[PDB]
């Protein structure tokens, strides 16, 4: 009879630059 | 036990981590010094050191050395693997680092060694999560704090020592950082030395010429050469012995050993393994094989292999060698036979680069790749880095219309830096070959970067004699044809269009070797290739190059000559 | 027991595996020599490799071999997934890997396999997860470390090695990288062999012509067609006779028939007759093709390797794609069809990664004929383009040149271009040893479109005669093209024909001669005069 | 079922799927029917998730492997057949697919469920 | 001037190495004048008279400003 925890991550998303060629 | 009494013995110690003595020093004051003879340093007045962070590329003798520490010094010994500590439960992780820290303490002046810390100390305003924030911030009040460290020397391995914590880089918890780096040729010498002390080496082995020819070799490289060795000699001797169903005869284990031949061939085929990213496909070439252009051939055999060869004279006279070579000329004259040649009968390192081969899409990823290369053949120096097709990665930054997003420029300007810019002075020689220098960069073309520009023309007479001899080196031929005729004859084609001459005689004899077998088996007819064979495949022959792209090619090369007057 | 006598019989091991000689025996050095004689080692006083690094595309049969040296050899076999061994919590992944490493070691002398490291090791640099690093930092010191391990080997299977962090392709991890590449056509009589070990064939079943046939199906493809041409064959030689709720004298009359193998392949994952005229061409494309294929022995012999490359030029729909379609049917390399502006981006440096990537495809997949559909399109002039598209057709250009001719290792692969405008190509794709041969594709005269013309009437269903004769005197100036075109409409409409015939009834069943002039009394031609002139001049330049 | 399987505690998800295929395995030749496999099926490829990928891989190896099944046929069910594995959908494992897409049988549907024209048309 | 250092060094060089092997078979224990004279032959100037233009007219128009 005793509880307990726990810590835990999570996922996170990220940006992004792109150079982009043209005419 | 008999397997104990050997593994006893076979304990690692200082003796067999050789090939850095310097960071040895190091390590062995921190780690004995204090520990032998303590009244000099309070006779001196002050504490010595208490903290290593040894670090460098993977495979250089890091965890061998602590192992070697282990083995040699009387004081206990704390090993902590790097993520060995974490649990899932919030605050285990610290409670597992202050039990090891708890028990070093208590136990004796003891020795802590944490492998792999950049797993376990990132930088903390990076990080997301919390759990690896809480532990960096423990390890880090636990090496020091208040009332810390009664007597305990913390050290540390990495390979990525940039992506440590600030502040666990400062006095106090990592003293000062070893460099645990790249050997030279004698610290190559003796790790072969070491690794080749309890190996049964054949009577005609000599260790001096394997240690000059591995350059870039990083020590751990070195077991593998010698293991491949000894597979390729075991091998050889097991197609002889029998397939040995039972125990292996007495008679061959007592008569066995390596010759040179093994470590050569282990040598031809082992590639260090900081480059195995970019190793090369086997292509075979040989000097033989690149006729004509004998000059150009003696010139850069020289400019490669007189800094690698003769370093002595070199620091005698107080000067560097020249690191650059251009080749420009029509298509197909035989640059890229060159590079082939030169990766292949030169024993510096060779990197190969396509045109835009490193080009990418993302935002300085290209500059990224570009610096990623030239420190990799910076590393493993000396080393021979191939630009084929330079006009695609380096044109005029800023002339007539730039690249839209900008890319062209920045990329050329970190190819700029990267040969010429604030660096230690390493041995890479740029070899560069294009068929169109005007849209080539003024900047590049300077000496320092690109010193020398060889201009590679079409052959004359004596070289088409020179390539068709090469070329016909090893097929089969009668006495009667002579080939001076067949390069007469021509008098403006280039090795290429004569080994498509070569292709087109040979695929002539090949269907008059296949039409004359077959009556063989319906009911050895030409071994060679007959004088009608050549006669009969020159009806298709056509100039490659013509006669507009030659005379800019000539132009350009006057307009170079011009500037070199008034001499 | 009665699935126990099978639970033998369906072990894995030697004899399973096959078209990789080499391999196996590289790996078998590895794994069972130390373990079959370690007093010669002891002996010899060094230890042996004890890490590989197995790649190559996937379902080759990376983990079948695996599986054979271990229940072969006595080790214990314990396999590890890549997604099943990581988590989201913080702190399990590498507990996950320090026990399987523990019990791995503590029970016996152990062979342990990582199925899919790829997605393990990241390279630590183009990856922002923590867990990630983590486990793969506990791997490289589970690997080596003060007394790492002892008596165990490790094997890893991945497509793309170079996306593995370096410090994992060092000695004393993964020592030796073993490519378990496609096989070639031994390597796929055996595997067929191998598999049909215990089903039952036909008198007429040949196992050669279906090595031949077959280009790219490797292993598991090879297996799971078998398979499924056996279990049509089960499911079709059932409803045909009554469903009975059966005498073993009539169900042992199985067999296989070729057209179940046929479909199964035309299924699953043109000929020399349909050319015609061309028959110059036809050799000289022929002879350039097969012969280095069909004798290698005789080219090692003359110590040369041959030419690869060839150009067609000339009017538009005049059987370039259609040579090439017939040389991909009559030999047995891949066929990798690219038209002209498909690989261009508005990008930066992806037509280069798109280039980069079918030439790859083609020389893993060795012998294979690449056929550049429009090249004028990617091999524009170097020279006179004047903007950032030219740079970039600059930039395309010259990887093109550096692809098809650069440090490479030679192997079989043929370059087929196309065009209609010869004169916008820059001449260093031209020269010798890139694309030699500058073949001219005319107009057919009377008797090539009359032959053109026959062929296409192969398979239609036709009078006993039609006097092709007149037709193909009366189309002085059309191309094979439109030829098919006034064929397609003569079928379609004695297709109308009968159907407005039937509608009624609700006729003919070959094309009527009314119904073929009717049909050619439209057309239209596709090329001009000028066009033919500028294609003479070239050729006169030539 | 699909989503019922779900047992986050301790990734218990497993043990439950292992349990159900011993018992399917341990009395007599029978059918699996797993229904709403594409709740457990992430491809292992776009999903970010643990469980999920450690139950698909749990999966194809209780369908394919060293004994894996001794005459036991399993069935599943889905909406969107897309969002599959294709490790799952491979030989040996679900080699078969079957498409369950009118008016006749719904009238039929519609007769035998009102046992104890406009309606096949309208619905 | 680098580069002309650089390349009578080589001939040097070469000069030292080769007399070594003839003697198997300090010879030049400085450079000599013939060194620079056979390694200034291919000397070249690698600023350009339309760079040395452009950049003169970008110092001029700095100064007029
Ligand atoms: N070279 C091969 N020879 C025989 N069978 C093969 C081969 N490659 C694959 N297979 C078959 O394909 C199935 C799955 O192969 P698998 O071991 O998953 O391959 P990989 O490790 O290359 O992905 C196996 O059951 C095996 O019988
Ligand atoms: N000589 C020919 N014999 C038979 N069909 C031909 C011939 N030339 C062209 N065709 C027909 O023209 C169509 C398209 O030809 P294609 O090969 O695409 O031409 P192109 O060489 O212009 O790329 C094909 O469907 C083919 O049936
Ligand atoms: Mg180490
Ligand atoms: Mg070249």
């Amino acid at each position: 009879a005793a509880a307990a925890a726990a810590a835990a991550a999570a996922a996170a998303a990220v940006a992004v630059a792109v150079a982009v060629a043209a005419a | 036990n008999r397997e104990d009494e050997e593994n006893n013995m076979n304990e690692v110690g200082y003796d067999d981590i050789g090939g850095c003595r310097k960071q040895m020093a190091q390590i062995r004051e921190m780690v004995e010094l204090p520990l032998r003879h303590p009244q000099l340093f309070k006779a001196i007045g002050i504490k010595p050191p208490r903290g290593v962070l040894m670090y460098g590329p993977p495979g250089t003798g890091k965890t061998l050395m602590a192992r070697a520490v282990a083995n040699e010094t009387g004081a206990f010994f704390f090993l902590i693997n790097g993520p060995e500590v974490m649990s899932k439960m919030a605050g285990e992780s610290e409670s597992n680092l202050r039990k090891a820290f708890e028990e070093a303490e208590k136990n004796a002046p003891a020795i802590i060694f944490i492998d792999e810390i950049d797993s376990i100390a990132p930088k903390r305003d990076k990080t997301n999560g919390e759990v690896e924030r809480r532990v960096v911030s423990q390890l880090l009040t636990l090496m020091d704090g208040m009332k810390a460290r009664s007597n305990v020397v913390v050290i540390a391995a990495t390979n990525r020592p940039n992506s440590i914590d600030p502040a666990l880089r400062r006095f106090g918890r990592f003293d000062r950082e070893v460099d645990i780096g790249i050997p030279d040729a004698t610290g190559r010498l003796e790790v072969l030395r070491i690794h080749t002390k309890n190996m049964k080496l054949a009577d005609d082995v000599d260790l001096e010429a394997l240690a000059a020819e591995t350059h870039g070799y990083v020590g751990a490289d070195i077991a593998s050469l010698c293991s491949e060795a000894a597979m390729q000699q075991i091998r050889e001797k097991m197609d002889l012995i029998d397939l040995d169903e039972d125990e292996i005869d007495a008679e061959v284990l007592d008569s066995l050993g390596v010759t040179m031949d093994n470590f050569r061939f282990a040598l031809g085929n082992s590639n260090p393994s900081a480059l195995r990213e970019t190793v090369v496909e086997s292509v075979n070439v040989t000097w033989d094989d690149v006729g004509g252009l004998d000059e150009i051939k003696e010139e850069l055999k020289e400019t490669v292999e007189y800094p690698v060869l003769h370093p002595d004279q070199y620091t005698k006279f107080g000067l560097s060698p020249s690191k650059g070579v251009l080749f420009y000329g029509p298509p197909g004259t035989g640059k890229t036979l060159l590079a082939k040649a030169v990766a292949t009968e030169v024993s510096a390192n060779f990197i190969s680069v396509k045109g835009p081969e490193l080009l990418s899409m993302w935002y300085g990823e290209s500059e990224s790749n570009i610096r990623d290369i030239f420190d990799k053949a910076r590393a493993a120096a000396p080393t021979v880095v191939f630009l084929d097709e330079l006009d695609s990665i380096a044109k005029a930054r800023g002339g007539s219309l730039g690249d839209a997003g900008g890319a062209s420029d920045r990329v050329v300007n970190q190819l700029l830096t990267e040969m010429d810019g604030m660096n230690a002075k390493k041995n890479v020689f740029v070899i560069g070959a294009t068929n169109r220098p005007d849209q080539i960069d003024p900047a590049i073309l300077r000496p320092g970067r690109l010193d020398q520009l060889i201009y590679v023309p079409l052959p004359d007479e004596n070289a088409r004699l020179s390539i068709l001899n090469a070329q016909l080196r090893k097929t089969p031929l009668e006495p009667g044809l002579e080939l001076t005729a067949i390069a007469k004859a021509t008098q403006g084609f280039s090795g290429a269009d004569l080994l498509y001459i070569v292709q087109r005689a040979a695929k002539y004899a090949i269907k008059d070797s296949i039409e004359a077998h077959r009556q063989h088996e319906a009911e050895d007819p030409v071994p060679y290739i007959t004088k009608e064979h050549f006669a009969e495949a020159m009806k298709t022959a056509k100039r490659s190059v013509s006669d507009a792209e030659l005379r800019r090619y000539e132009a350009y090369s006057q307009q170079m000559k011009a500037s070199r007057g008034q001499f």
